[PDB]
RNA sequence: GGUACACGAAAAACCUUACCUAGACUUGACAUCCUUGGCAAAAUUAUGGAAACAUAAUGGAGGUUAACCGAGUGACAGGU
RNA sequence: CAAACGUGCUACAAUGGCCAAUACAAACAGUCGCCAGCUUGUAAAAGUGAGCAAAUCUGUAAAGUUGGUCUCAGUUCGGAUUGAGGGCUGCAAUUCGUCCUCAUGAAGUCGGAAUCACUAGUAAUCGCGAAUCAGCUAUGUCGCGGUGAAUACGUUCUCG
C-alpha cells in the first residue's frame, strides 16, 4: 500500500511517494542523499516538521521527484509534496496537521515587474526642486 | 585594432594620386578629403590637404608619420577659452 | 634600432595585397529555401 | 488613520535551541537576503563560546540579552517645536527587538576580525553587564530618568 | 524634408549599411517594429482597429 | 487496401484557440468517419510574444501600455489513412486563422 | 483624463479582428499590413456617398478575399454593373496582378446603429455648413427612433468657426464604458471644414452580448 | 516644479540627420491632370572623378503598353 | 568643456578578494539565425562542422555548498587613467565602435546641510531573456526566475 503526493512551491513540482517499511525512512531526494542536495541548515529539518510532530519511527521509505525551482521552493514543495501523501494512510494522522497550518498552497509567487517600474511596484527616485 | 588578414586601408584614389605624385618631381599640395586612408609607406615626402571640416589643412608626411590615419593629423574642432557666465 | 617600420610595413604590404586583390562578390544572404506556410496538399 | 493592525508575521519554532530569539537574532544580521551564511556566523560563534566560557551557549545567550532589555523609552511630541522626550513603558515583542538589533549593531563595530568572534565577543561582553550595548542602554535610562517630568503628558 | 527620405530609403544604396529602416504606413524613421514594419505609434491604431490578427491587450 | 503515407503528423498552430478548438474537432470528426486511428490532440506549449510600446506621442516614456498575441499550438498524428481518408481530407477547408503544418 | 479606445479596449474578448490571415515571414507580414490599409482607406475616403459600414480582409498564400458591407451598394454595382469593374481594377493595381481578388459586396441591414456611417453623416453635415445643433439633433432622434441604446457624440474643434476651439458632448442614455460584455461601437472621422479640423467621435450601443465567444456571429447586419 | 533632466531617442562612425562647410540640380530625386509616343529603367564594366555626376559600353524583366519608360506641357510638386 | 545639477553603475572590502570542484530555475528567442562537438589560440575569436524552422537542436545560470589561500594594509581592496599587442562588425573604427591580452594602479577607508523608495515571496540582492541593432562602456528599457528579510505602538506633528 503505497501512497503518492503531488506537492508544489515557487514554480517547482514534487513527486513523492510514501511507502511502508520498519528498517529507518532513509529519506532520499532524487536518488541523492539529501545532505548533499540541500544545504546543511534547518532546511532539510524544514521538510520533517510535519514528519516530526505526528512521527518518523513508522520508518516510510521516501521516493521524492522534484524538477524545477531552487531549494528552499523545492523543500517547500516535498513538504507540501509530503504532507498530501500522509493525507492517505491515517485520517486523525493527516488532520494533527493542520492543526499548524501544514497542508495549505502558501500562495506566494513572485510578481510581475511593471513597466516604469524598478521591480513590481518600486519606483524611480523621486526628486523634487 | 584592425584585423590583421585585412591589413591597412586606403581609398585607392589617393594611392593612385600618390603613385603619379611621387613619380612627378615638383610635387605640390594634394587635396584629398579622405582622411581615413592609413600612411603607407609611399606617401613619404608628399604634402596634403586634409579637408578638417571647413578647409584644407596641410600636411608634410615624414619617414615617422607612416602608420597612422592621414585625418589624425587635423583637428576639427577649436576650444581655447571659456568665458565668465557672470 | 628599426624605429618602427619592418613591423608596421608587413601589415601595409598584407593591406595593399588586400586592396589589390578586391574582387566584386557582392552578396545579400546565407541559407535559402524551406519557406512556406503549407496547404492540403492540394486543397 | 491607520486603526487596523493586519496578521503580523507570528514565527517562533526554532531547532537548534528551541529558543525563538535565535531565529529573530539570525534575521537581524541577515544581508543581502543570505540565510545560510548568517546562520553558519550564528552557529559558528555559538560554538566557539562553548570552549572559551565552559556553559552552555543559549544559557550564556539569554543572560546577555536579558540583562540588553531596556525599559523606557523616549519617544516624540510635539510642543511649541522639537520634542521634551517622553518616557513610555515599551511592549515585550518590541522590547526584544530593541536589544537584538542593538547587539548586531554594536557587534558589527568591534575591533575583532571575523564577525564569528566578534558577535562572540560583543556577547560575552554583555553577559557579564559591562559592554557596548550596555552602555547604550544605560545611556537611554539615564536619560530617561531626567527627562521624568513631562512623561505625565504623552498627546 | 519628410518624404524624400522615405523615398532615399525605398531606393537600394551603394552600401549595405546604408539601408536602414522606416515605417511604412507614415515616414518615421526612429522606433520601428522591424516584426511589423511599423513604428511604435502607427502600430497602435491599427491594433486598436483590428487590422493586425491575434494582437490583443495583455493582461499578464 | 493500401497505406502510401505512414506516420502523417499534422500540426496546428494560429493566433486565435477557439477557432483552433473547432478546427481541430472538425479533423477529428472526419479522421474517425474513416478508417484512421488518431492518437490523440494533445496540446502543445502557446508561444506568446508581447510588445511595450509608449502610448504618449512625445514625452512620458513611462507610461507605457503593453501588447500581446498569442501563437496556440496543436498537435494531431494518424497512424495510417490510405485513399478512404486522404480523398476525404480534400474537402476539409480550414478557416484561414489556422495555420497546417503537414510534414508527411 | 485620457481614455482607452473603445474598440481597440474589447478586440480579443468579444470582438474579431477586421483582417484575418497569416503571413510566411517579418518581411511578407509588413507588405500584407500596408496593403490592406491603403485598401481599406480606398473605400471609405472616396466612394462615400456609400456609406460603407466595414470592410474586413481574407488573405492566404496567394488568394485576396474581400467583404465589403454597405447601406447602398448602388454606387458601387455602378450602371449596369460599371463601377464594380473600375473598382476591382483598381484593388488588383493595389495588390498586384499575380494574385485573385475575391470581392463580395454584402448588403447591410440595420444601418444607422453603426457608428462609422452615423459619423460620416455628421462629417457631411458639419462640412456643409449646416449649424451644428440642429445637425446633431436630427441624427440623434433618428438613429434613437430606430430602436437601438443611449447614443455618445464628441465634436471637438475650431466649434463655427470659432477662433477658440471647444468641445461638445450629449449623452441620452445608459453608456457603461467600463464594461466589457456591452456591444459598443466605436468610429472616428475628420470633418474638413473650410476653417480647419472638426473631430466627431461616435459612441452606439447595441444591447448586451450574452453569448460568450470571440464573435464569429454577424454584427449590425441582421434585420430588425 | 510636482507632471522636464537613462525624456522624444526600442541603438548618432557612413546611413540615420532635421545642423555647418563645400561640389552639383531646377514642373525638379517623388505625384496627378492634361496632347503625345513607347523598340526601358536597373544593375554592372570603363574614363574623369571626394563622391554627387558626366561622357562609352551588355542595351536588356517585360508587353506593345499593362505597370512603367518617356517627350511636350502649364496648373504645380516640395518645406523636420 | 573653467563648470553645476538629475538619474544609474562601480567601490571603499574578510557578510570579502582569488583559485579548484560542484548542485538547483523560469521565461524568451532562433535559418543572412541559434550554434553543439572537434582543432588552433595566454584570450577576445578563427576553421571544420553536424542539429534545429523548433515541448526535439542551440542560447555554459549566478548567488548557493565544500576545500585552499589572503590576515585588516590604501592591501591579493578598488578599478580609474594611460601605453603596447591582438579579435570581431563594417566600404570604412582618427574625430567617434566595442571585446581580449599585457603594462600602470586616480580617488575612495561609509560620505556635510538635506533627502528617496518601500507593508512578502516584498526590501536587499544573484543571474537569465527579448525589443530596436551589421557592430555599439544600454551600467538604459521591457520582462523571467534563485535566495530572501525588518517594521507598522499611534495620528500629536508633516505633505497631499
Ligand atoms: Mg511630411
Ligand atoms: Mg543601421
Ligand atoms: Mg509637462
Ligand atoms: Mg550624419
Ligand atoms: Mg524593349
Ligand atoms: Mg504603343
Ligand atoms: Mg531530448
Ligand atoms: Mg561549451
Ligand atoms: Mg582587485
Ligand atoms: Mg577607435
Ligand atoms: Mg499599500
Ligand atoms: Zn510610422
Amino acid at each position: 500500500q503505497s501512497y503518492y503526493g503531488l506537492g508544489r512551491r515557487k514554480s517547482s513540482s514534487a513527486k513523492v511517494y510514501l511507502t511502508p517499511t520498519q528498517d529507518k525512512g532513509k529519506i532520499t531526494v532524487n536518488r541523492r542523499d539529501p545532505s548533499e542536495y540541500f544545504p546543511n541548515k534547518l532546511v532539510i529539518q524544514d521538510m520533517e516538521q510535519p514528519l516530526d510532530l505526528t512521527d518518523l519511527k513508522k520508518n516510510f521509505d521516501i521516493n521524492v521527484v522534484v524538477k524545477g525551482g531552487g531549494f528552499t521552493g523545492q523543500a517547500g514543495a516535498i513538504r507540501l509534496g509530503i504532507v498530501r501523501a500522509l493525507l492517505q494512510f491515517n485520517p486523525e494522522l493527516k488532520k494533527i496537521l493542520k492543526s499548524k497550518k501544514l497542508t495549505t498552497r502558501d500562495k506566494r509567487v513572485k510578481e510581475r515587474k511593471k513597466f516604469g517600474l524598478y521591480g513590481a511596484r518600486r519606483a524611480p527616485q523621486f526628486t523634487k526642486r | 585594432s584592425r584585423s590583421a588578414k585585412k591589413g591597412a586601408f586606403v581609398d585607392a584614389h589617393l594611392l593612385k594620386k600618390v603613385i603619379d605624385m611621387n613619380k612627378q618631381e615638383k610635387k605640390r599640395p594634394i587635396k584629398t578629403w579622405s582622411r581615413r586612408s592609413t600612411i603607407f609607406p609611399e606617401f613619404v615626402g608628399n604634402t596634403f590637404a586634409v579637408h578638417n571640416g571647413k578647409t584644407f589643412i596641410n600636411v608634410y608626411v615624414t619617414d615617422d608619420m607612416v602608420g597612422h590615419k592621414l585625418g589624425e593629423f587635423s583637428p576639427t574642432r577649436n576650444f581655447k577659452q571659456h568665458t565668465a557666465n557672470r | 634600432v628599426h624605429g618602427r617600420a619592418e613591423k608596421l610595413s608587413g601589415k601595409f604590404n598584407a593591406g595593399k595585397a588586400f586592396l589589390e586583390n578586391k574582387t566584386p562578390k557582392k552578396a545579400k544572404g546565407k541559407t535559402e529555401e524551406y519557406t512556406k506556410h503549407r496547404s492540403l496538399n492540394e486543397l | 488613520m491607520r486603526k487596523n493592525r493586519a496578521p503580523k508575521r507570528t514565527v517562533l519554532p526554532d531547532p537548534v535551541f528551541n529558543n525563538t530569539l535565535v531565529t529573530r537574532i539570525i534575521n537581524v544580521i541577515m544581508e543581502d537576503g543570505k540565510k545560510g551564511l548568517a546562520q553558519r556566523i550564528l552557529y559558528g560563534a555559538f560554538d566557539l563560546i562553548e570552549q572559551r566560557t565552559k556553559e552552555k551557549p543559549l544559557t550564556v545567550f539569554e543572560r546577555a540579552v536579558g540583562n540588553v532589555m531596556p525599559r523606557l523609552e523616549l519617544r516624540v511630541r510635539r510642543i511649541a517645536g522639537s520634542n521634551y522626550q517622553v518616557p513610555t513603558e515599551v511592549p515585550q515583542d518590541r522590547k526584544i527587538a530593541l536589544a537584538l538589533r542593538w547587539i548586531a549593531m554594536f557587534a558589527r563595530k568591534r575591533h575583532e576580525k571575523t564577525m564569528l568572534e566578534k558577535i562572540a565577543n560583543e556577547i560575552i561582553d554583555a553577559s557579564n553587564n559591562t559592554g557596548a550595548a550596555i552602555k547604550k542602554k544605560d545611556d537611554t535610562h539615564k536619560m530617561a530618568e531626567a527627562n521624568k517630568a513631562f512623561a505625565h503628558m504623552r498627546w | 524634408a519628410k518624404k524624400s527620405l522615405k523615398v532615399k530609403q525605398t531606393r537600394i544604396p551603394k552600401f549595405a549599411v546604408r539601408a536602414y529602416t522606416r515605417c511604412q504606413r507614415c515616414g518615421r524613421a526612429r522606433a520601428v517594429l522591424s516584426h511589423f514594419g511599423v513604428c511604435r505609434l502607427c502600430f497602435r491604431e491599427l491594433a486598436y482597429a483590428g487590422a493586425i490578427p491575434g494582437v490583443k491587450k495583455a493582461s499578464w | 487496401n493500401a497505406v502510401k503515407y505512414p506516420e502523417l503528423k499534422i500540426k496546428l498552430e494560429s493566433y486565435d484557440s477557439t477557432l483552433l478548438d473547432l478546427t481541430t474537432k472538425k479533423i477529428v470528426e472526419v479522421v474517425k468517419g474513416v478508417d484512421v486511428k488518431i492518437k490523440g490532440p494533445l496540446p502543445l506549449p502557446t508561444k506568446k510574444e508581447v510588445i511595450t510600446i509608449i502610448r504618449s506621442p512625445h514625452v512620458d516614456k513611462a507610461s507605457r501600455e503593453q501588447f500581446e498575441k498569442n501563437r496556440h499550438k496543436r498537435l494531431m498524428i494518424l497512424v495510417d489513412v490510405n485513399q478512404g481518408a486522404i480523398d476525404s481530407l480534400k474537402r476539409i477547408k480550414i478557416p484561414v486563422g489556422v495555420t497546417l503544418r503537414f510534414s508527411k | 483624463g485620457q481614455k482607452v479606445n473603445s474598440n481597440g479596449l474589447r478586440f480579443g474578448i468579444n470582438k474579431n479582428w477586421i483582417s484575418r490571415w497569416t503571413a510566411n515571414s517579418h518581411a511578407q507580414t509588413a507588405k500584407w499590413l500596408i496593403e490592406d490599409e491603403k485598401i481599406r482607406n480606398l473605400f471609405f475616403v472616396n466612394y462615400r456617398n456609400a456609406q460603407v459600414s466595414n470592410v474586413e480582409i481574407e488573405r492566404t498564400q496567394a488568394t485576396v478575399d474581400v467583404f465589403v458591407y454597405a447601406a447602398q451598394p448602388a454606387f458601387l454595382i455602378g450602371s449596369e454593373n460599371k463601377n464594380i469593374q473600375k473598382i476591382t481594377k483598381q484593388i488588383k493595381q493595389i495588390i498586384g496582378r499575380t494574385t485573385n481578388l475575391d470581392l463580395t459586396i454584402n448588403e447591410i441591414g440595420s444601418p444607422m446603429l453603426s457608428a462609422r456611417i452615423i459619423a460620416r453623416d455628421l462629417a457631411n453635415a458639419i462640412e456643409a455648413r449646416v449649424p451644428l445643433r440642429t445637425a446633431m439633433r436630427q441624427s440623434l432622434i433618428k438613429v434613437l427612433k430606430a430602436g437601438a441604446n443611449g447614443i455618445k457624440v464628441l465634436v471637438s474643434g475650431r466649434l463655427n468657426g470659432a477662433e477658440i476651439a471647444r468641445d461638445k458632448m450629449y449623452i441620452e442614455g445608459n453608456m457603461p464604458l467600463s464594461t466589457l460584455r456591452a456591444d459598443i461601437d466605436y468610429a472616428l472621422e475628420k470633418a474638413q471644414t473650410t476653417y480647419g479640423v472638426i473631430g466627431v467621435k461616435v459612441w452606439i450601443n447595441r444591447g448586451m452580448i450574452y453569448t460568450k465567444g470571440l464573435n464569429r456571429t454577424p454584427a449590425h447586419i441582421l434585420h430588425p
